């Protein structure tokens, strides 16, 4: 919600997959999610991460999460909230 | 508001090729592709926005016209949404290719005349708009 450290990597993958598949009820909603993605990543390429990947970049949902994760790591910015895996058994 | 009323699409459009959307950032923008005009001609639409959605959907169905779109952009046009332009062609919240009219409606430009409609990036449109 407020910054990318409010997302676990899995939640961020669900967000990116939503965008990539255009899983919205309107173009307005898709444009809003793209803008939110740009604001979360803080990447200078903005929506180009999704729609105009740099030659040799992986533009699958998982590809894009990875590019974000790594670019944030390298530029000394904060990363994903750690997830809490559900365990079915002791 | 005439663009909010029903009408019939007419016009020939123009042969375009590979990188047709790359022309959307130059000149008067790109024309409506002839094959898209062929599919929409003589059809009735409820508004210009209804026409606009059909354009992108028909784009999604045309293997030549949609092949330069990446998978994410193809998903968008398949839903009748306008494809995202490169970031450096967006303007604020205007992030997608736009459909505009060449001769304005107030001067007698027709709403659904496909030869009077051009595809622009937000950036090209604002340049054109500012020079009026």
């Amino acid at each position: 919600k407020h910054s990318i450290s409010d997302y676990t990597e899995a939640e961020f993958l669900q967000l990116v997959t939503t965008i990539c598949n255009a899983d919205t009820s309107s173009e307005e909603e898709l444009v809003k999610l793209v803008t939110h993605f740009e604001e979360m990543t803080e990447h200078p390429s903005g929506s180009d991460l999704i729609y105009y990947p740099k030659e040799g970049d992986d533009d699958s949902p998982s590809g894009i999460v990875n590019t974000v994760k790594q670019w944030r790591a390298a530029n000394g910015k904060s990363g994903f909230k750690q997830g809490l895996e559900h365990h079915h058994h002791h | 508001s005439k663009r909010n009323k029903p009408g019939k699409a007419t016009g020939k459009g123009k042969p375009v090729g590979d990188k047709w959307l790359d022309d959307a950032g130059k000149d008067s923008g790109a024309p409506i592709p002839d094959r898209i005009a062929d599919k929409l001609r003589d059809k009735e639409f409820k508004s210009f926005d209804d026409f606009r959605k059909a354009v992108w959907e028909e784009v999604s169905k045309d293997p030549e016209l949609s092949k330069n779109l990446n998978p994410s952009n193809k998903s968008s046009v398949s839903k009748g949404y306008s494809p995202f332009t490169p970031k450096n062609q967006q303007v604020g919240g205007r992030a997608v290719y736009e459909l505009h009219h060449d001769k304005p409606i107030s001067q007698g430009g027709e709403v659904y005349d496909m030869d009077n409609i051009r595809v622009t990036t937000p950036k090209r449109h604002i340049d054109i708009h500012r020079g009026k």
